[PDB]
RNA sequence: GGGUCGUUAGCUCAGUUGGUAGAGCAGUUGACUUUUAAUCAAUUGGUCGCAGGUUCGAAUCCUGCACGACCCACCA
RNA sequence: AAUUGAAGAGUUUGAUCAUGGCUCAGAUUGAACGCUGGCGGCAGGCCUAACACAUGCAAGUCGAACGGUAACAGGAAGAAGCUUGCUUCUUUGCUGACGAGUGGCGGACGGGUGAGUAAUGUCUGGGAAACUGCCUGAUGGAGGGGGAUAACUACUGGAAACGGUAGCUAAUACCGCAUAACGUCGCAAGACCAAAGAGGGGGACCUUCGGGCCUCUUGCCAUCGGAUGUGCCCAGAUGGGAUUAGCUAGUAGGUGGGGUAACGGCUCACCUAGGCGACGAUCCCUAGCUGGUCUGAGAGGAUGACCAGCCACACUGGAACUGAGACACGGUCCAGACUCCUACGGGAGGCAGCAGUGGGGAAUAUUGCACAAUGGGCGCAAGCCUGAUGCAGCCAUGCCGCGUGUAUGAAGAAGGCCUUCGGGUUGUAAAGUACUUUCAGCGGGGAGGAAGGGAGUAAAGUUAAUACCUUUGCUCAUUGACGUUACCCGCAGAAGAAGCACCGGCUAACUCCGUGCCAGCAGCCGCGGUAAUACGGAGGGUGCAAGCGUUAAUCGGAAUUACUGGGCGUAAAGCGCACGCAGGCGGUUUGUUAAGUCAGAUGUGAAAUCCCCGGGCUCAACCUGGGAACUGCAUCUGAUACUGGCAA
């Protein structure tokens, strides 16, 4: 099992993710994450920092 | 590669100005100087041991404008040397094509000498090179490339050149406007003003 | 069979032809029973760019290591009074 | 496999006929003087060696034999005979 | 792979429409038939082209089948096409890859609605070259009904823009055409007349930048990928790279290998009916809808402008009403993407028979040019014809 | 590419002669307590996935489109 | 000249000092992922499926071994039109040459993978009971005959694959005979064994006018060699586990017979009853090994993808043939499975060769070019083959270099942001302005990698020869995949090339707003319950750079497995105590021995790589010369105090 980052994702019963290491150490249990910006799973939205996490792209206009 | 940004951000940055703003007006006080590195330049660092060891390093190659990839990569040269590292060091801080330009008088500003070593200004010793980062051997002849002799900026850096400190190490044709490099550096000569031993400590972490 | 013939050293398109003597069936820069002189096709005006022991040579050539063309051709690019 | 040296394919197939046969006829010769070793004649198994010496060493060159299974075949067959002759 | 393609005479792809069950299987096992004893390349039978299971399993044509033939003057790059309702959407593709049209309606059946969806669908996309074949003629040997059937069709041509007041009609029956009956496979013949008579050599689009609608990609053994597609316009030659538009985010493709017919094409072409093999992508990122371009030349566009013509009930389309927000899908030269009929101020309820215009909302960003005349479907049915405006 | 079954407040999941859809888990609104648990009631909340159509009327049926888990594929 | 080299911090408590875990700060990589992205040089690029494979190609060469000529092109006997010599053309192996076949050689090389293998392997150094194609040194022979067969023809089974029978015929194919030695058997005498011709040119003599014959090059056969490669053997070293303690019966050795190239239970017959094992036998799990690589002050630890050597395998299991050598990648046979074709009778297929495909996976590339250069194969040569190799393509994957401009510039602007709304800050930053153009982009020149080889010819050898062939120059034409090359010249004009992470402390660098133990952050301690430098945004600032972050794994920090270099009264840890076998340590005196030990030398420690000192690439990376080293091991010669053995 793994910890979502970010505020919202858009997965559901299947939506095929990846998984990078990492313990929350918080929520003890989950040592995985997921990654934002990878398969099914899109990048958090309206990210402006640390965008190179949470697979979100440079804002174009 | 080149910072290409502000370049006189990181003099109110190390206090000391770093020659980066020479080329002309010498007279450098436009940058409310000493006091405002930053939206916050009014507070007073406590400017721990790492601090310390970092603000020195940074300012020894801001200076030359190297880069520290290959900075690092100039550390491990002046160890593999015999002798003090740290002389060793500012040697090969020193050899630089560009630094020895600058250090004859081709140049207002170290990396204005940098500019002429890009587009192919220099020949020496019969052969022009683009490399910045060359090591200049004691002793050698850099001259300009023809194409590029006092094109209104040769004659414009020598100019407040001659207002210059003039190493001892080195000799200027200056008739010919031809560089006549001498022996190596040697650390009576150069800085005296940089602490060497900072930075011996910066790479032993 | 044992031969006498160049390695292919050095990098792409600045070749450094070892002259070596191996076990003719063998590999290019694979084993050899011993390495003696060298070439260098692009050191033409310098301190070097060829070098060999024509002594070594003659003592294998006395055992039958056949001298590979490129080689044979150094042995008088070496020049035999020169 | 497609190959032209399908040739040494059949090649090989063609002469392991005749060399069986050569050993065939070899190995029955030395069988023929171990027959006279399990009679214990002193005259047939030498009569049998003269017999197969000539025939045996003309093998070796041939390239039937290594020469030195040959020269082990006169050897102790006949180091048997002189010790029971 | 084998046998290198060489660009003899110029193509004109044609293929068998009309309403479904009139013989178009049998009739393009027939084409192929005659040409055997002249030509080289024809001769395909029945099962030569029947060989997709469920198109077995009705013993109809379902799965849009290909052959190549020709006359002795120019080529023919063959659609056996579909006519099951279904499928009729899967012969929309070959149609939007046809260059004439054969109207294939039987004598003793006449012109029905499942035939009017393949007539509106086809000028809508592009063509306006069409030859009509009438089949089952041996049936009704009343001559009486096949001049008000023959009627019909210059009126129905003209009834949904086709140019009936040129359009040859051969009264045949492929059966005994496919019998080795030579009689029947003259009727044939007698089109095969016709074949290079009313269709002349149009224009080959090579000079502008490649461009092409994906028709069909395979797992191909040994391969991979390979795109199938008869080119929008410009040429390609193997060892060039292009760019994959359409609905997903454009990138890069190389020419591996260019093919026609199983038959190793040198260079593509405008026109021409290509199966191309492409470097790095595989199967389930590409599909029909998109558009190998020439890098660079298309915006992925979002939305456009066009106007959309409503068939009535009788018309084959809306027996009752609709208005603003509206979703049918617009066939964009090989698509099926969702057209939603967006309105702007006013305009708020449209009848049956009407010729209404508005920006659309596009549900997917599909390479879009202006000035595209589509063919509209919506829920297994036709609701008209249309033609693009303006491209957002 | 085709053909069968699916999507319910913000979430887990209901409602067969088609007649105006349900709690449980969120909170908000006051005392208590440093602030919570415990303790209490009022209460919004689905635009019944999206589109039109059959009927007087659609969570119910007609197909389609987005998107799933299934059966055949096709084989330049 | 050739190791001048080693850092800590945050976290238990009200607080402190200990022990102690824990985690970060460093570096590294076949990396992957995400945000992002201008170019070039040089390297690497399927570690998951040793899963299955369509297509093409990856090993052929010699006419200077032979019978032949089916093709292509000549000569020619002849032929056909008709411009009777312009063409046409049925025949012909007489040539240049050449399909298919005989045969010699190679296919046992190069290339790929790491499944298996815990020792039949490797690394290291020694050893004797070995064989050895091609190369090369020496000594000699190289006589004279015979019988078949392929090809080619006829008939014929068969879908195909693939045969069967009857005739033809050659040789460096094959088999006899002669002759044999320092060769093989035997103490010896004796006994016995081999083969092959061709090619260039040629005066005389001679032509059953094939040629005999001369001369030279090359080849054949045998013996001794050497060189080389390979086989074989001994001892040591070579992961983890004792919750694996007894293992084994060709097993341990002898003798005789046989067998291998060679010794041997390698294999048999019989006798003896042994041999291995706590200094770890057998068994189980994992795993190719080393040189080397990352890291570490060093010792060590981990590891061993690439480059090279060794080992092993080729769909699975096993067997054997040809052959110097395989018990064989693109060889054969059997049996199985997985596929393909079929006329369903029967056959065919092996990408772990280079590309490529489906698939597996987090993920790693073109079905390109050339044999121009090196190497290898065959050949006298010329050449021909070469997915070895040399090159280009695709990927920022790494390493390195360059560029994205310089200078001037105060209304100290606009607006952003904070504000003690005084103003400060952004910010010489920008604009404006004076110059400049690297790299790209477009238009022209132009290195070096190329040595040779061809043909003609001169001269020195050759010899009856001024002929041929060999050696050394001359001459002309030239031979380059890369290649629109590197580099050089010129053109428009700053024009086309900077983002990414972090800012509580650790750890460089801060504020305001929005949200209120909610939403979120995170490597660790821990932040958020209304005023957050720890969340989300904005401005500022810092780090780094064509990269910046994250996860992964390795070592360091870790003296938290301590030989270097730790501990046990209470923190973890003295067996409850004692005797006692093996093992470990041992008073003092003399002598001796020289095993350890130390000195010196020798052989070796493959190269490459690491280090020092130089050189060539515009520099660097890189390539590279010579040195050093490879800390070791075996032998020989010394010292012989110390320890060990022996005597008293
Ligand atoms: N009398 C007669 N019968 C015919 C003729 N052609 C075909 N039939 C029969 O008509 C039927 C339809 O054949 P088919 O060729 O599949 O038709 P199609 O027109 O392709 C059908 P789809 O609409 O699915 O594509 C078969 O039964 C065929 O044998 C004809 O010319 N005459
Ligand atoms: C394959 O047959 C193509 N190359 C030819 C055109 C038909 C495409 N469906």
């Amino acid at each position: 099992t793994s910890y979502i980052g970010g505020e919202g994702h858009n997965l559901q019963e299947h939506s095929v993710i990846l998984i990078r290491g990492g313990r929350v150490k918080d929520l003890p249990g989950v040592r995985y994450h997921t990654v934002r910006g990878a398969l099914d799973c899109s990048g958090v939205k309206d990210r402006k920092q640390a965008r190179s996490k949470y697979g979100v792209k440079r804002p174009k206009a | 590669a080149r910072y290409l940004g502000p370049k006189l951000k990181l003099s109110r940055r190390e206090g000391t100005d770093l020659f980066l703003k020479s080329g002309v007006r010498a007279i450098d006080t436009k940058c409310k100087i000493e006091q405002a590195p930053g939206q916050h330049g009014a507070r007073k660092p406590r400017l721990s041991d790492y601090g310390v060891q970092l603000r020195e390093k940074q300012k020894v190659r801001r200076i030359y404008g190297v880069l520290e990839r290959q900075f690092r990569n100039y550390y491990k040269e002046a160890a593999r040397l015999k002798g003090n590292t740290g002389e060793n060091l500012l040697a090969l801080l020193e050899g630089r094509l560009d630094n020895v330009v600058y250090r004859m008088g081709f140049g207002a500003t170290r990396a204005e000498a940098r500019q002429l070593v890009s587009h192919k200004a220099i020949m020496v010793n019969g052969r022009v090179v683009n490399i910045a980062s060359y090591q200049v051997s004691p002793n050698d002849v850099v001259s300009i490339r023809e194409k590029a002799k006092k094109q209104s900026r040769v004659k414009a850096a020598l100019e407040l050149a001659e207002q210059r400190e003039k190493p001892t190490w080195l000799e200027v044709d200056a008739g010919k406007m031809e560089g006549t490099f001498k022996r190596k550096p040697e650390r009576s000569d150069l800085s005296a003003d940089i602490n060497e031993h900072l930075i011996v400590e910066l790479y032993s972490k | 069979m044992v031969t006498i013939r160049l390695a292919r050293h050095g990098a792409k398109k600045r070749p450094f032809y070892q002259v070596v003597v191996a076990d003719s069936r063998n590999a290019r820069n694979g084993r050899f029973i011993e390495r003696v002189g060298f070439f260098n096709p692009i050191a033409s005006e310098k301190e070097e760019g060829t070098r060999l022991d024509l002594d070594r040579i003659a003592h294998w050539v006395g055992q039958g290591a056949t001298i590979s063309d490129r080689v044979a051709a150094l042995i008088k690019e070496v020049n035999k009074a020169a | 496999n497609i190959k032209s040296a399908k040739k040494r394919a059949i090649q090989s197939e063609k002469a392991r006929k005749h060399n069986a046969s050569r050993r065939s006829m070899m190995r029955t010769f030395i069988k023929k003087v171990y027959a006279a070793i399990e009679a214990g004649d002193k005259a047939a198994a030498q009569k049998a060696f003269n017999e197969m010496q000539p025939i045996v060493d003309r093998q070796a060159a041939k390239g039937l034999i290594h020469k030195n299974k040959a020269a082990r075949h006169k050897a102790n067959l006949t180091a048997q005979i002189n010790k029971l002759a | 792979s084998k046998e290198k393609f060489e660009r003899t005479k110029p193509h004109v792809n044609v293929g068998t429409i009309g309403h479904v069950d009139h013989g178009k299987t049998t009739l393009t096992a027939a084409i192929t038939t005659v040409l055997a004893k002249t030509y080289g390349g024809a001769a395909r039978a029945f099962d030569q082209i029947d060989n997709a299971p469920e198109e077995k399993a009705r013993g109809i044509t379902i799965n849009t089948s290909h052959v190549e033939y020709d006359t002795p003057t120019r080529h023919y790059a063959h659609v056996d096409c579909p006519g099951h309702a279904d499928y009729v959407k899967n012969m929309i593709t070959g149609a939007a890859q046809m260059d004439g049209a054969i109207l294939v309606v039987a004598a003793t059946d006449g012109p029905m609605p499942q035939t009017r969806e393949h007539i509106l669908l086809g000028r809508q996309v592009g063509v306006p070259y069409i030859i009509v074949f009438l089949n089952k003629c041996d049936m009704v040997d009343d001559e009486e009904l096949l001049e008000l059937v023959e009627m019909e069709v210059r009126e129905l041509l003209s009834q949904y823009d086709f140019p009936g007041d040129d359009t040859p009609i051969v009264r045949g029956s492929a059966l005994k055409a496919l019998e080795g009956d030579a009689e029947w496979e003259a009727k044939i013949l007698e089109l095969a007349g016709f074949l290079d008579s009313y269709i002349p050599e149009p224009e080959r689009a090579i000079d502008k930048p490649f461009l092409l609608p994906i028709e069909d990609v395979f797992s191909i053994s040994g391969r991979g990928t390979v795109v199938t597609g008869r080119v929008e316009r410009g040429i390609i030659k193997v060892g060039e790279e292009v760019e994959i538009v359409g609905i997903k985010e454009t990138q890069k493709s190389t020419c591996t290998g260019v093919e026609m017919f199983r038959k190793l094409l040198d260079e593509g072409r405008a026109g021409e009916n290509v199966g191309v093999l492409l470097r790095g992508i595989k199967r389930e990122e590409i599909e029909r809808g998109q558009v190998l371009a020439k890098p660079g030349t298309i915006k992925p566009h979002t939305k456009f402008e066009s106007e959309v013509y409503i068939l009535s009930k009788d018309e084959g389309g809306r027996h009752t009403p609709f208005f603003k927000g509206y979703r049918p899908q617009f066939y964009f030269r090989t698509t099926d993407v969702t057209g939603t009929i967006e309105l702007p101020e006013g305009v708020e309820m449209v009848m049956p028979g009407d010729n209404i215009k508005m920006v659309v909302t596009l549900i997917h960003p599909i390479a879009m040019d202006d000035g595209l005349r589509f063919a509209i479907r919506e829920g297994g049915r036709t609701v008209g014809a249309g033609v693009v405006a303006k491209v957002l």
